[PDB]
């Protein structure tokens, strides 16, 4: 399963990283999809888990040939949004569990990069570079 | 039970003195008293000399260390560590050896309340001029004396 | 395919009937939108290579919209369903 | 899961006040590595120096040590949230849940014992009360010099303040609406007497 894009947004709606695993202007399409997905979290349309204190994955929506899932981290306010092709999904339960697993690996990478004891206080460029090289290492 | 307890360091300088009396636990405990400064240097001389004799005539590949030394009346229980810190103890016979007791003292009183006691110093010879037996900077840690007296109170 | 299509349709209609009743009960509306979203995802994902998928999908969405017609929540559900309809219309016509 | 000996960890954790004074003095016993001489200053001397140097020097050192504790808490909070996953929300449902999480988890992981009871005024400040405070259980000067003891352990009490301040950060409230202060006002009420006589109280206020 090759994700189309992975997006990380903080509590303050500031995108950390909208990396795509490289067509030139598909970055615009994926970034628009991320912007559209950002508002689903604060909406009564979708009921979040709020049960047993476990993050829950939700199929938030599908537009323009991209099934996009998202996870909310209620404790920290972090927001992960990841997209996939329709052509590469058979819609099986094991596939859903695998997607949850890839979400877990993404969260692990993000936490491990943030807890680096050389990040000065908020230097975003270093975070982007570190996460980008880690994601290149994984999605390849 | 026991009669007196002494602690020396690498620097050949007596670090602790505790002298006991008749079997009452609240004995005449003159701690770090100047009146026993005379009868500590010659005790260290005994222990160093017999340790040298032991090492000189030793065999094997272990470099043995002296365990105990008994005179006619009393006997000496000694424990020497690699860090150069000797725990000596005068006592009547009454039982085989105090190796477990001295090891417990080193591993649960000294190590806990002196080495891990960053307020207090270590290697009490400071900045030369007392590194070689000529000085007095004996420990006076409240916890050390209190816990040590509590531990040796049953045995006396 | 007769093995799984009409079975899916029958189960879906019985589910949306017995599980929720229409006409207010905004929790029922939220759950109904969840049900239709899961069903449309399920029928889109694994009936692919069916040539008449999109013709079915447009008519299904526009027919199912008819129930949500008599507050902000209902308007938002209607807007989302129209958005899915428009997106599938584009994906077919292009 | 991997483990490390608690003794060496506690030794490192105590070794911040000597750091805090020594680094500040470096900004403001001769010894050789291989070819170049480096000055090494004994750890216990620096606590004496911090006691008896200056008010502004002391304030700078305490702020530095608070920053160290802040970094520790800030980094630790994310891993605790990932592992234990408490039932907290981002900014504020109620401060009682946040402080309960801190008491139940952070002190369990850092120190070997759960922190004891805590007061609650229900509108403003919270008091966290800790008895016998593990990392100074073997800290003493002299039989008579008892008043010096309290005044000269005071810099050691900043790292948990920094930890609490950091844990509060990255969990909603930042380090402008939160003020925290440690003190020795606690009594050994009725528990068995340990080595150290005085307890620890963390007066933390948020708004």
């Amino acid at each position: 399963l090759r994700p189309c894009f992975v997006s990380l947004i903080d509590e303050s709606d500031k995108p950390i990283l909208i990396y795509v695993p490289n067509e030139m202007n598909d970055v615009l399409k994926y970034n628009v999809l991320s912007n559209i997905s950002l508002d689903y979290f604060e909406s009564a349309l979708v009921e979040w888990h709020s049960l047993d204190s476990k993050p829950l994955l939700k199929s938030i929506f599908q537009l323009e040939g991209v099934s996009v899932f998202a996870m909310l981290i209620k404790q920290t306010g972090l927001k992960i949004v990841i997209g996939f092709e329709q052509k590469s999904l058979s819609g099986a339960d094991d596939e859903f569990e695998a997607i949850n697993q890839i979400f877990e690996t993404v969260r692990k990478i993000y936490i491990r990069v943030k807890c680096n004891p050389l990040l000065v206080s908020g230097d975003e460029k270093s975070i982007i570079k570190s996460l980008e090289r880690k994601f290149d290492e994984l999605f390849i | 039970g026991i009669y007196s307890f002494w602690i020396f360091d690498r620097h050949c300088n007596c670090i602790f003195d505790r002298e006991w009396t008749l079997a009452s636990n609240s004995a005449s405990g003159t701690i770090n008293s100047k009146q026993n400064e005379e009868d500590a240097k010659l005790l260290y001389g005994m222990i160093f000399s017999l340790r040298s004799i032991t090492q000189k005539l030793s065999k094997g590949s272990v470099k043995n260390d002296i365990r105990s030394i008994s005179t006619g009346k009393y006997r000496v229980h000694t424990y020497c560590t690699a860090s150069g810190l000797w725990f000596v103890l005068l006592s009547d016979f009454k039982q085989q050896s105090y190796t477990q007791v001295l090891q417990y003292i080193y591993s649960h009183i000294y190590v806990k309340y002196v080495s891990n006691n960053l307020l207090s110093p270590y290697d009490f010879a400071e900045n030369e001029n007392e590194m070689r037996g000529q000085g007095t900077r004996k420990i006076t840690n409240r916890n050390f004396i209190s816990v040590l007296e509590s531990f040796l109170a049953p045995m006396v | 395919t007769l093995d799984k299509f009409q079975l899916h349709k029958y189960f879906f209609i019985r589910r949306l009937r017995l599980l929720k009743l229409e006409d207010q009960t905004l929790t029922a509306f939220v759950g109904a939108f969840q049900l239709i979203k899961n069903f449309i995802e399920s029928i889109s994902i694994e009936y692919r290579k069916s040539v008449r998928l999109l013709e079915f999908k447009h008519y299904f969405i526009t027919s199912m919209l008819s129930y949500f017609e008599f507050n902000p929540l209902l308007c938002e559900i209607k807007a989302e369903l129209l958005m899915l309809k428009r997106d599938n219309w584009v994906q077919g016509v292009m | 899961l991997p483990k490390v000996s608690q003794s060496v960890y506690q030794m490192l954790l105590n070794e911040m006040v000597p750091l805090a004074m020594g680094i500040e003095r470096q900004i403001s016993r001769l010894k050789i590595e291989e070819h170049h001489t480096v000055d090494i200053i004994r750890s216990h001397n620096l606590i004496h120096e911090l006691y008896k140097a200056d008010e502004e020097e002391k304030e700078k050192v305490l702020a530095r040590l608070r920053n160290i504790g802040f970094q520790i808490g800030l980094k630790l909070s994310e891993l605790l949230i990932f592992s234990n996953n408490p039932n907290l929300k981002f900014k504020e449902m109620d401060l009682l849940l946040i402080m309960k999480f801190i008491c139940r988890d952070v002190w369990k992981q850092i120190f070997g014992k759960q922190i004891d009871n805590l007061k609650t005024n229900h509108r403003g400040t919270f008091y966290l009360l800790d008895y016998d405070y593990r990392p100074i259980q073997s800290f003493s000067l002299e039989e008579d010099a008892k008043n010096e003891e309290l005044k000269m352990i005071e810099p050691f009490l900043e790292i948990p303040v920094g930890i609490i301040r950091g844990v509060l950060s990255s969990l909603g409230y930042s380090s402008e609406e939160v003020i925290c202060l440690a003190s020795f006002i606690d009594r050994p009420t009725d528990r068995p007497k340990t080595a150290f006589p005085k307890g620890v109280s963390f007066h933390v206020q948020v708004t």
